[PDB]
């Protein structure tokens, strides 16, 4: 009436939870780049000579 | 072969602020070669004391 040992199991099965990977976009900046530093438009000189 | 996922799978959680993962847990996964290379193995460093800093991450642009 006690507990034996039975056979030895013939397979294991080992359970874990997981989620896939999507598509590869890869955005990389809001604003991208090191955006340039440019010229003002037109300017015109601030300066002139004397006579 | 399901440490690769796996590391990929708590960097998502980490960033996108899912599950409990603390934003600035460091998944790393030390891959293993035949070579003599670091010791292998997927660690998981959350303490206070670590430094981090800001990367755009690709594929999610989400800091």
């Amino acid at each position: 009436g006690g507990l034996t040992c039975a056979s030895a199991p013939q397979g294991t099965l080992r359970i874990l939870e997981g989620p896939q990977q999507s598509l590869s976009g890869s955005p990389l900046q809001p604003i991208p780049a090191s955006p340039p530093p440019q010229i003002p438009p037109g300017l015109r000189p601030r300066f002139c000579a004397f006579g | 072969d399901l440490a690769p996922g796996i590391a990929d799978s708590l960097r998502h959680f980490k960033v996108l602020r899912e599950k409990r993962i603390p934003p600035w847990m460091e998944v790393v996964l030390i891959p293993m070669t035949g070579k003599p290379s670091l010791y292998p193995g997927l660690f998981l460093f959350t303490t206070p004391c670590r430094l981090v800093r800001p990367v755009q991450n690709l594929a999610l642009g989400k800091e």
